[PDB]
């Protein structure tokens, strides 16, 4: 019931509720990215354009913008 | 000799092989104009280099509309 | 949790599946989602463009949780004594989903390792306690012999 | 009002056109018409043989209107007070088709900039007004404390 424990328990046991329900045999995969919410806006402040950000690398280019 | 330390930490042209006298003129020229607005961030400096090129082209093209 | 089976062979190898069983399905490029958000107890010093994304399904969730090293270190309130204004920091190391349970949280707190060991010593007493009625006969002897009793409590 | 797209490339660049779409047509020398008539609020001092004709289509109508500088300066009736025989001149600067609308006409009248700001201050009040019922408890305190209330209204 601590603010460091419970916020890091709901953010992780709630993932298990997303893993247990979704049938991974029926063509499903899920990627897990460790950011923090204050880091992510800084990472959009990092690049001059959203098409060169660090989250753009993991959403677009490592996935969708990739051969195969 | 801290300017030599920045060249040796720059691993692209560190051990005095080629282009080390041109890039030494690049670091020392940017610091002389940096005192108009103090800021410490490379991607803003990638815009602050460009903001020192737009103001430079106002100095050059106004002269090259007079030599022509 | 392993069924005893035989070596496989050209003969047929029946194994009572005490289990019942499920099924599976498949698609094209799977509907891949990216769950993003704070999953550990700090802020990592590496920039975002170098850290990686890990793929989790039902079979490898116990291995993704173990290799994350979710180490939660915090100072919480001390309610083990008569002090209200006392605090007691903890040290947690999580490797499975059962490490959230109070059996493994209290096992990682040394102030609570002695209290479960206290309870395990009391559950061990209750079995042979009411079976032999000669225990209360020597409780009065320990009521009589007060000097030799306190010399043995320190041991 | 810009769709987020990627850099173009030899790979294919799908962009959800939330839009639907039209079509176009072409001819020989187009049927060119010359719309002539009073389009500004004065009489220009240059003679006719020197001034120019500007070409307007659907894409550049916002730029032809901006560079015309339609500045309409007139004295109109003052209906902001209890005076019937009062007049109030205005100053208008039109740069888009939305500048004919009363959102941008009243924004260019300084006597109406304080009345929309008055309304924006009253729409801001209505949200937190009826949610907390302790506001009327201090309206009676402002009914009691009349001296300190009027000292703060001038600020």
């Amino acid at each position: 019931h601590n603010s460091q424990f419970q916020a890091m328990e709901s953010a992780w046991r709630g993932l298990k509720l997303f893993v247990d329900r979704t049938d991974f045999r029926e063509n499903n995969k899920v990627e897990i990215l460790h950011v923090t919410k204050d880091e992510l806006l800084e990472d959009f402040e990092f690049a001059p354009e959203t098409a060169q950000s660090g989250l753009y690398k993991h959403v677009y280019s490592a996935g969708y913008g990739q051969f195969g | 000799g801290s300017l030599l330390d920045e060249i040796m930490a720059q691993t692209r042209c560190a051990p005095s092989e080629e282009g080390y006298d041109i890039a030494k003129k690049g670091v020392a020229a940017f610091i002389e104009n940096l005192m108009g607005s103090q800021h410490s961030a490379e991607p803003v400096n990638k815009s602050l280099v460009d903001q020192m090129l737009v103001e430079l082209d106002k100095k050059i093209s106004a002269q090259m509309d007079e030599i022509l | 949790s392993k069924e005893g089976s035989v070596a496989p062979k050209e003969r047929i190898n029946i194994k009572y599946i005490p289990a019942t069983g499920d099924a599976q399905a498949e698609v094209e490029l799977p509907l891949k989602t990216l769950v993003v958000g704070d999953f550990k107890g700090h802020a990592e010093q590496t920039p975002l463009e170098e850290r990686a994304t890990v793929t989790v399904d039902k079979n490898n969730f116990e291995a993704v949780m173990r290799e994350s090293e979710l180490k939660i270190t915090a100072t919480v309130k001390n309610k083990l004594t008569d002090d209200e204004n006392a605090e007691l920091p903890v040290e947690l190391n999580f490797k499975s989903l059962a490490d959230f349970a109070p059996d493994a949280v209290a096992s990682q707190v040394p102030e609570l390792k002695k209290l479960i060991e206290l309870r395990e010593a009391l559950v061990a007493l209750k079995g042979p306690l009411g079976n032999i009625p000669a225990f209360r006969e020597r409780l009065q002897s320990l009521l009589n012999s007060e000097e030799s009793r306190e010399k043995l409590l320190a041991e």
